[PDB]
């Protein structure tokens, strides 16, 4: 939005027991995702690496390994609640990245803010042939 | 082949023979066919009749065949 | 993440410490050593029991040794190749590539010595 | 009745119609003229 | 609290939808655009649950469904009974049961298909049955042919009044959601009035009428010459004269001396002499005992007078220290879900059928049945077959209840919420239980194969060569053939013949034997075990990754049935609880045609034969002792040396199971293009057929499409079924009756 | 000329035992290969 | 990772972000539309290839295309 | 006499075959009294095989070396030695049934797509309209010829859905 959030990872987590399909040694190697929200009160919702937990009055952390599982969680959220929640991606050194709310209005919305990029200004089907670009490392869509 | 070439109409031919240590003594017993020493394997390409058929009679020219074609290769 | 009594048990637990793998109190060769003698020792077990020559008496022991022995060097083989194909890019040395170079040393040695202590013990 | 003939006119019912109504003809047909193969009038 | 809840004429009885074919869901009321709109008329025509949101009327649809089917199940058995009336020759089956096959269906004389009707004795002319029909008519009492067709009237009354009372309970008389939530009426209910009350009818039944039938029959007397079963039932003189207990006139029921009714209520374990069926008197106080336990659990739960058992109170009551809230919100998900019930019920009944068959097998239940090998074989099959189909249909109906019905706010620290929790160590677990016995089963066939063509015998896992004796089932054998010595004394024999004993034989035809247990038995069942762990292994898998995994975290919201998610993630083909059922479907099929097929060679090798003053001489000559250690040896001195029946039966009656093995054999093989290909070749051949009846016109208004991906992998793993259950059918048939 | 007879006990045990050996581990030090 | 693409064909009914489980597409503004809006890939580089935007595309052929090649970690949706 | 074939009443084969199979039948009606309804039955099989076995004869049916008798499919060879029967004029009859087919099926298509939603006719059909269509096609190589000749049996290629190149 206005001013990018700062996430903060003494938030207390969602009342939950062990997680089987949690987070694994990528965790420990590779980057992983972290869901933060904003309950207004005490309630059961299902997460989608296992069972149900339950989300405190107050802020809430949640931790996963796939940005589709935090997006899931998202918008399991802003369906059944209407929570907005956001998550940032951490690399293995720290280094934290903001991912859903790019302009902090989400994606549904326009902001006329973002610049559009990866758009092709021709109709489908006006693309050249393949044997137009040939051994140039160019995809006919990518021009 | 020298003893295909002999009798053409008997005898079967081999394609090569078997070195198996995980053969039991019944197996190497009847694997052995064509009157040879050991397990061997009744030859179905054709091979045969087809170097009977281009004047190939001796082992030794077979020989001086598969080290030429070797150099070739 | 989710916790089981099995799992977090204390005789568990110290019985898991103690193992040459988790140790991290020793130099990978002593590890490997303990490891070669003892999957050795029990490696020889089929191979004196079920193998080709089980039928002949004297035969079969032997027999199952030099292919315990063949075994136990394919292992040292495949345990060398993941340790040069494994840690070839960068505080336990077991983890290190040398450190699994000496580990796979002390496996193969141990592996000899294992089959050779249950020849002696078929013979007796 | 009309809600019934509609039913009746559905592509199911006039299959099952025209199924009964063909194996019926062919099946007569073999039975009066037993085991025929070549047309001889 | 409990009582009747009924609207009146909820639903008026109108033709108007009649004429409308999609318009239970608002997807298929604004009519028809594509083909596959047809398709999806057929498919969601019993899904109550996405048609309406409302228990209430899901509830009145299934009980309306039920009368329909318990309809359709008495209309099958009236006219199996004017069948066995009209077209049959049972009563010249009474006369001599063990030289009359026993025959039912009559052809019709049309294109040839009259060679159909085999001479199966007693001046008759038809197809030989192996339903059993005639060894359970016999067992009731049944002798002429008008109580066959009083039993087929009386069938098919019953069937139109339950085909009325269906309508009646659904547009005039409607349940509410309360009436059909009542789990503890509905509990007592069925066990003392469905289950207990039917026990004691036909116990009753057995005492009044199947008894005294039954042991004139065995007299050898004229069935023609056996008094009616109502002059037993009337004049108490004939009663007297077959059983002196009788003659006291209830007496000993009332005064508790129950001893003097040991004539008629017998404890002769084991097999008749006479029929080589199990003994009347047993069955009659079994169903009687049956009835008392019934009608004694039938009084547990409290419905509306204070005494009696609360199942939401036992479960939550049953609650341990290692599984959190125990069995806490199960009686809300059963009492308010469908599927839940649905499943429950599906893996019960089919596992019930498979102990229906194999205490079937093992004890004949009916007089001349064992005799009859074909139909053993084939009754064995079909109760197999059909709990094999239930217990898979539970895992299809639990994962829908799991996509569907799932409610986590019911479910946070309960037994349902910990298995979620943990499916992924329960999946990995049994993935390597699998795998291992896999391993140590097949491997062990693929050992014993190659040590037999490497000219090993001594190397093989045979009974000569390495003993892997099941010593745990010959213990078990070998105690329960002194069960009646030591720790059941009231029995005269042993409870059945397969533990040990003599051979029993009738008519020259031996009718139960002990049955030897080798290494090759072992071998068989633990690859059983191995096929049922995969399958279990598949249908768990599916189940409890129906909602969500690590591949797909929102699976829950794509629904229970959906083809895919497209080649991302590097491809999510076959990723639904559906597609998990679907394969796991051929697993089924695969574990149970292992299971028949040892059956089939077991029986025929070590049980069924001829009985000579030498010995017992059997079909096959007990080769599975020497045989079935091997796979050549199922292909050949199983698959090879029978079937030779089936390829040979051209120009016989038999010749119509050859032709059915062969269509079998077609269908088979046609289902593999669906199972195989995909969707967009079909389309595109669609669309070139499209352009073709484009240039002469005469496209259809209703656009042609392919199959859906799920409706393809539908179509192809029915047809595969139906072809395997098909071919299995013909083979085994025409086998057991040529040779039989 | 003519090979030894010894040659099928040991030209078989090498190709089938040994030089798939070696290329097994040279394919997976290959595969592994990193920068 | 894999290549997502939009044409101008595309009516800025927000449909194919909705039907994206993964946060790749956005709206921007534009004129060459009634409705001043253009779906835009800036995150593409967290696209599975999916197509689940594809099945949401209520326009004739496609207005947002998906190419799969060069799969990644996530690309590949692996949690290991 | 064509293909070094022999006609049927003229064959040994033939004969044997229909010898072989007249025993068997009675094999199986010997197992019967004359007084049953199975030995009626048998008697009617055994019939109507010598009665097919009789009407195969004497009808131009041809058979080689087996007793099985054999049709000649090519036009004129069946026409010089009275093989058309065979399969000549059926082909023209399954023929004729076809178009039959295909004018009812064409002209239900095209007669039903001129109203309100088609394909509530196409899925619920018009049965007196089905049954007219039925019976209006006795005529439908005529018809079929003349849609031929005014150019509406056939679709201009503008007109055409058509999968792109
Ligand atoms: C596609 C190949 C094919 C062909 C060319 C035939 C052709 C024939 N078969 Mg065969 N048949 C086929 C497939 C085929 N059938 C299949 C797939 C089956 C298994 C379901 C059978 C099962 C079968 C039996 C069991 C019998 C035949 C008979 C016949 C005759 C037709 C009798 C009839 O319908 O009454 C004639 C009907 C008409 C001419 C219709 C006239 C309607 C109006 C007037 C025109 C004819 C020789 C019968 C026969 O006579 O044997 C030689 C016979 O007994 N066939
Ligand atoms: C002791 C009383 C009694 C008896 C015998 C039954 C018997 C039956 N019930 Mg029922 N049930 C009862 C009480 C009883 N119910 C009560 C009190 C409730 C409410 C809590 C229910 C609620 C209930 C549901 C929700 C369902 C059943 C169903 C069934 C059938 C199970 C299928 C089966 O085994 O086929 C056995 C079949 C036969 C033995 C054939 C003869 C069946 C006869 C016609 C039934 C006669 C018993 C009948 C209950 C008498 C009262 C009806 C009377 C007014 C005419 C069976 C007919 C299922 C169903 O709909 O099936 C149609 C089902 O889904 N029951
Ligand atoms: C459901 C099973 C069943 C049934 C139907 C019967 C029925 C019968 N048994 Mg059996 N029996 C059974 C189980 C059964 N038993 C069991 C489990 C045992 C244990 C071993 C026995 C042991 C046994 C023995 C040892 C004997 C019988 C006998 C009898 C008969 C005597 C009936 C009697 O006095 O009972 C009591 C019956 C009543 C009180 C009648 C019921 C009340 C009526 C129906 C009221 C009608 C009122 C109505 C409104 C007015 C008429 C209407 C009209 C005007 C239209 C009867 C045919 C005896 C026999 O055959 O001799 C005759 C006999 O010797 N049975
Ligand atoms: C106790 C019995 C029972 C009951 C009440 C239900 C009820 C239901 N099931 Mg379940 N099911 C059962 C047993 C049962 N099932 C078993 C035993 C299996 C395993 C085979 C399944 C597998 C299954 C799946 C996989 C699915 C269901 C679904 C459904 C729902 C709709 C079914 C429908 O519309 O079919 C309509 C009827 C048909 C499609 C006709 C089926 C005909 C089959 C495919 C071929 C028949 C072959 C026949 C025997 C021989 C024909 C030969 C030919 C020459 C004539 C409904 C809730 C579906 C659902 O959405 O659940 C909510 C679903 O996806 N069930
Ligand atoms: C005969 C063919 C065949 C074989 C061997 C397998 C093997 C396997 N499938 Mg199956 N499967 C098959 C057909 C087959 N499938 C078909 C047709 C279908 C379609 C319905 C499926 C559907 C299916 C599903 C749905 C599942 C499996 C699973 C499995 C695994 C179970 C492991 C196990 O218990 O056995 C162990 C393996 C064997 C016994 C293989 C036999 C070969 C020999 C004995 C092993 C050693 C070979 C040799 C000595 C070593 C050579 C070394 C070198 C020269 C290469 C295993 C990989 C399950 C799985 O993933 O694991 C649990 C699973 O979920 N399959
Ligand atoms: C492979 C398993 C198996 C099977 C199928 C049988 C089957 C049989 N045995 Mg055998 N038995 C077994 C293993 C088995 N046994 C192992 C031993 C060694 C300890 C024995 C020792 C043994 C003896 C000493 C005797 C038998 C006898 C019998 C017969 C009657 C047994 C009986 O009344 O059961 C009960 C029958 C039922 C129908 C009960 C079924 C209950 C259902 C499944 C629900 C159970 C729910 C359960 C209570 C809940 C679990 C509670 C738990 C958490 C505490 C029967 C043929 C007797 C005999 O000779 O036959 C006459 C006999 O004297 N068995
Ligand atoms: C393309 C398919 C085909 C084939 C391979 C044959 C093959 C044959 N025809 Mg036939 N023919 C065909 C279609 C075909 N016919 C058609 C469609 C017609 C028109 C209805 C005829 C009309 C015809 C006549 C009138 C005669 C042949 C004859 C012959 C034979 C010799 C032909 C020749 O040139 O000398 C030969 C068996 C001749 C024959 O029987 O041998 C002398 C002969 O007299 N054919
Ligand atoms: C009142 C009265 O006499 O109704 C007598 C009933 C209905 O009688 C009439 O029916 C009409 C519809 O046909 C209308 O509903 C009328 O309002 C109704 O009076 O007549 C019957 O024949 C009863 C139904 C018999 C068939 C029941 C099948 C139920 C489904 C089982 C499968
Ligand atoms: C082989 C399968 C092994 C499964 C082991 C876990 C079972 C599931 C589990 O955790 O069970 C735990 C269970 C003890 O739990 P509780 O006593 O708290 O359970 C009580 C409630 O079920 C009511 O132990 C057993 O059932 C012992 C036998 C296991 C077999
Ligand atoms: C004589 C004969 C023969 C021969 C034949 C031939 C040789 C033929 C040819 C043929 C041809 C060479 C053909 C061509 C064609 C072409 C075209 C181009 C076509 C078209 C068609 C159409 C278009 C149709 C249509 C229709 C339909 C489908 C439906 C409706 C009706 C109608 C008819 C209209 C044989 C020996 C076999 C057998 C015997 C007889
Ligand atoms: C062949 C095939 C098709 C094409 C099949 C189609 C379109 C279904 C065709 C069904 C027909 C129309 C059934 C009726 C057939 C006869 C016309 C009816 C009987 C006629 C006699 C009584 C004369 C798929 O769509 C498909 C989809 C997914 C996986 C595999 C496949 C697949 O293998
Ligand atoms: S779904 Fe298609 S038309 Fe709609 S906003 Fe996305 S690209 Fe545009």
């Amino acid at each position: 939005p206005w001013k990018q959030p700062e996430l903060d990872p003494d938030t207390p987590s969602p009342i939950f027991g062990g997680s089987t399909g949690g987070l694994l040694r990528k965790a420990q190697v590779e980057e992983f995702y972290v869901t933060t929200w904003e309950s207004p009160k005490e309630q059961i919702f299902e997460m989608p690496t296992g069972g149900a937990a339950i989300m405190r009055k107050g802020p809430n952390l949640l931790k996963f390994a796939r940005k589709e599982q935090c997006l899931a969680l998202t918008t399991q959220l802003r369906t059944k609640f209407k929570m907005t929640p956001c998550f940032y991606r951490v690399y293995a050194d720290g280094k934290v990245e903001y991912l859903h709310p790019k302009d902090g209005v989400y994606p549904e919305k326009v902001n006329a803010g973002r610049v559009g990029v990866n758009q092709n200004m021709r109709s489908i089907g006006e693309n050249v042939d393949p044997i137009k670009v040939k051994f140039t490392g160019s995809q006919p869509f990518t021009i | 082949f020298e003893q295909w070439v002999t009798d053409p109409i008997h005898v079967r031919p081999i394609a090569h023979a078997i070195w198996d240590p995980h053969f039991g003594q019944p197996a190497v017993e009847a694997f052995t066919r064509g009157g040879a020493s050991g397990p061997v394997n009744i030859a179905t390409s054709g091979v045969y009749q087809w170097w009977y058929t281009i004047g190939l009679r001796s082992n030794q020219e077979l020989y001086v065949s598969s080290v030429f074609l070797a150099l070739v290769s | 993440m989710l916790e089981t009594p099995v799992t977090s048990a204390p005789i568990v637990a110290n019985y898991l410490s103690n193992l040459p793998a988790y140790r991290t109190g020793v130099a990978p060769n002593l590890r490997g050593v303990e490891i070669g003698l003892a999957h050795g020792f029990l490696l020889a077990g089929p191979f004196i029991k079920l193998g080709p020559l089980r039928n002949v008496p004297g035969a079969a022991e032997v027999v199952g040794c030099m292919s315990a022995a063949g075994l136990v060097l394919i292992l040292a083989l495949c345990l060398s190749l993941y340790g040069n194909a494994a840690f070839q890019s960068t505080q336990d040395p077991l983890m290190s590539s040398e450190g699994w170079a000496k580990f796979a040393g002390g496996f193969t040695v141990g592996g000899l010595s294992g089959v050779a202590w249950a020849y002696v013990l078929t013979q007796v | 009745m009309k809600d019934f003939t509609t039913y009746l006119s559905t592509a199911p019912v006039v299959g099952l119609g025209w199924a009964i109504f063909t194996s019926g003809l062919l099946i007569e047909i073999n039975r009066f003229f037993p085991d025929p193969l070549v047309f001889s009038f | 609290k409990v009582k009747i809840a009924v609207d009146r004429n909820p639903v008026e009885t109108n033709f108007e939808k009649w004429a409308k074919p999609g318009h239970f869901s608002r997807a298929l009321a604004k009519g028809p655009n594509t083909t596959t709109w047809i398709w999806n008329l057929h498919a969601d025509a019993h899904d109550f649950d996405n048609h309406t949101s409302d228990l209430e009327e899901i509830s009145r649809k299934v009980f309306s469904a039920h009368f329909g089917q318990l309809g359709i199940i008495l209309i099958w058995l009236s006219g199996m009974y004017f069948h066995g009336a009209r077209f049959s020759n049972y009563e010249g089956w009474l006369s001599d049961p063990t030289h009359i096959k026993p025959s039912a269906q009559v052809v019709w004389p049309i294109v040839g298909q009259e060679i159909l009707n085999g001479d199966v004795g007693g001046g008759f002319q038809g197809i030989q049955i192996t339903s059993g029909f005639f060894q359970l008519w016999r067992a009731s009492g049944i002798t002429s042919e008008l109580q066959l067709y009083s039993t087929a009237i009386g069938g098919l009354v019953l069937a139109a009044a339950c085909f009325f009372a269906g309508w009646f309970h659904y547009h005039k008389a409607a349940p509410k959601l309360e009436w059909f939530q009542n789990v503890e009426s509905m509990l007592n209910h069925h066990l003392a009035g469905l289950l207990g009350l039917g026990s004691l009818a036909w116990a009753g039944h057995q005492i009044h009428v199947s008894l005294p039938v039954n042991k004139l029959l065995d007299a050898g007397v004229d069935p023609k010459e056996i008094p009616l079963p109502h002059e037993f039932l009337l004049n108490q003189s004939i009663i007297a004269d077959l059983y002196p207990s009788f003659s006291k006139g209830l007496a000993p029921f009332f005064t508790l001396n129950w001893a003097e009714y040991s004539d008629f209520l017998t404890f002769k374990g084991g097999l008749n002499p006479v029929t080589g069926g199990l003994w009347l008197s047993d069955t009659a106080h079994h169903h009687l005992a049956i009835a008392v336990l019934f009608l004694v659990a039938g009084h547990q739960y409290r419905t509306n007078w204070g005494i009696g058992h609360s199942i939401k109170d036992i479960l939550e009551s049953h609650k341990g220290p290692f599984t959190g809230n125990g069995h806490a919100g199960l009686y809300e998900i059963l009492t308010t879900s469908w599927h839940a019930q649905l499943a429950i019920n599906l893996a019960l009944f089919g596992s019930l059928s498979i102990i229906v068959a194999h205490h079937m097998y093992a004890m004949p239940p009916y007089p001349y049945l064992a005799t009859d090998y074909g139909t053993q074989l084939s009754l064995f099959t079909h109760h197999m077959w059909i709990g094999g189909f239930c217990v898979v249909g539970a895992g299809a109906h639990a994962a829908i209840f799991m996509v569907r019905d799932y409610d986590p706010t019911n479910n946070y620290n309960n037994l349902l919420d910990r298995v979620i929790r943990h499916r992924d160590a329960i999946i990995s677990h049994l993935n390597w239980v699998s795998i291992f016995l896999g391993f140590h089963s097949f491997g062990l066939y693929i050992h014993n194969d190659t040590m037999s063509a490497l000219g090993r015998p001594q190397d093989m896992f045979s009974d000569t060569a390495i003993q892997l004796q099941p010593v745990f089932a010959q213990w078990i054998q070998n105690t329960h053939f002194t069960a009646p010595q030591l720790t059941a004394p009231n029995a005269l024999a042993a409870t059945s013949l397969t533990w040990g004993g003599d051979v029993v034989a009738v008519g020259g035809k031996v009718a139960m034997m002990p049955i030897a247990l080798g290494t090759s038995d072992f071998l068989v069942h633990h690859i059983h075990a191995f096929t049922i762990h995969v399958t279990v292994l598949i249908l768990l898998k599916g189940v409890l990754f129906a909602r969500s995994s690590r591949l797909i975290p929102d699976k829950a919201n794509l629904g229970f049935r959906f083809p895919c998610d497209g080649p991302g993630r590097g491809g999510t083909c076959q990723v639904s609880a559906w597609d998990h059922v679907f394969l796991g479907l051929f697993w089924m099929y695969n574990s149970l045609s292992i299971v028949i097929f040892h059956f089939s060679w077991k029986m025929q090798s070590d049980v069924w034969g001829t009985v000579t003053d030498s010995g017992v001489s059997h079909i096959t000559g007990g080769n599975f002792a020497q045989s079935a250690n091997t796979i050549n040896g199922w292909l050949r001195d199983f698959l090879w040396a029978q079937s030779s029946q089936v390829i040979q039966s051209y120009g016989s009656a038999l010749s119509a199971y050859g032709l059915m093995f062969l269509g079998a054999h077609f269908v088979w093989a046609f289902s593999l293009m669906f199972l195989f290909s995909g969707r967009g070749y079909w389309q595109e051949l669609i669309e070139s057929i499209v352009w073709a009846h484009n240039k002469l016109r005469v496209a259809p208004s209703i656009q042609p499409r392919a199959l859906s991906i799920t409706q393809g992998r539908a179509v192809g793993v029915a047809h595969y079924l139906l072809g395997g259950i098909a071919t299995t059918w013909s083979f085994f048939l025409a086998r057991i009756i040529a040779v039989g | 000329f003519v090979p030894p007879a010894w040659a099928p006990s040991l030209f078989v045990p090498l190709t089938g035992l040994v030089l798939p050996a070696i290329g097994m581990a040279w394919a997976f030090t290959y595969i592994q290969k990193e920068k | 990772a894999h290549v997502v693409k939009i044409y101008d064909t595309c009516i800025g009914c927000t449909q194919c972000v909705r039907a994206c489980p993964l946060d790749v597409l956005e709206m921007v503004p534009w004129d060459g539309c009634k409705a001043a809006q253009m779906a835009s890939s800036p995150r593409t580089e967290d696209c599975v290839g999916c197509k689940r935007c594809e099945t949401a595309c209520p326009t004739d052929f496609l207005s947002v295309r998906v190419y799969l090649g060069n799969e990644s970690t996530r690309s590949l949706g692996l949690a290991y | 006499d064509v293909a070094g074939l022999t006609p049927c009443s003229e064959s040994k084969a033939y004969n044997k075959l229909e010898r072989k199979e007249l025993k068997t039948l009675e094999k199986r009606l010997k197992k019967y009294e004359p007084g049953s309804a199975p030995y009626l039955a048998l008697q009617a099989t055994k019939e109507r095989t010598q009665n097919r076995f009789k009407n195969y004869a004497k009808a131009g049916l041809l058979c080689g070396n087996d007793g099985l008798p054999h049709l000649i499919s090519d036009p004129g060879l069946a026409l010089r030695f009275n093989h058309a029967g065979e399969v000549f004029i059926p082909t023209f009859g399954f023929l004729y049934v076809a178009g039959y087919i295909g004018h009812v099926g064409r002209q239900y298509i095209i007669k039903s797509k001129e109203d309100a939603k088609p394909t509530d006719k196409e899925i619920i059909l018009d049965v007196p309209l089905a049954l007219q269509l039925a019976f209006q096609g006795w005529a439908w190589p005529l018809a079929a010829i003349q849609e031929l000749r005014n150019g509406s049996l056939l679709e201009k290629d503008e007109n055409i859905t058509v999968s792109p190149r």
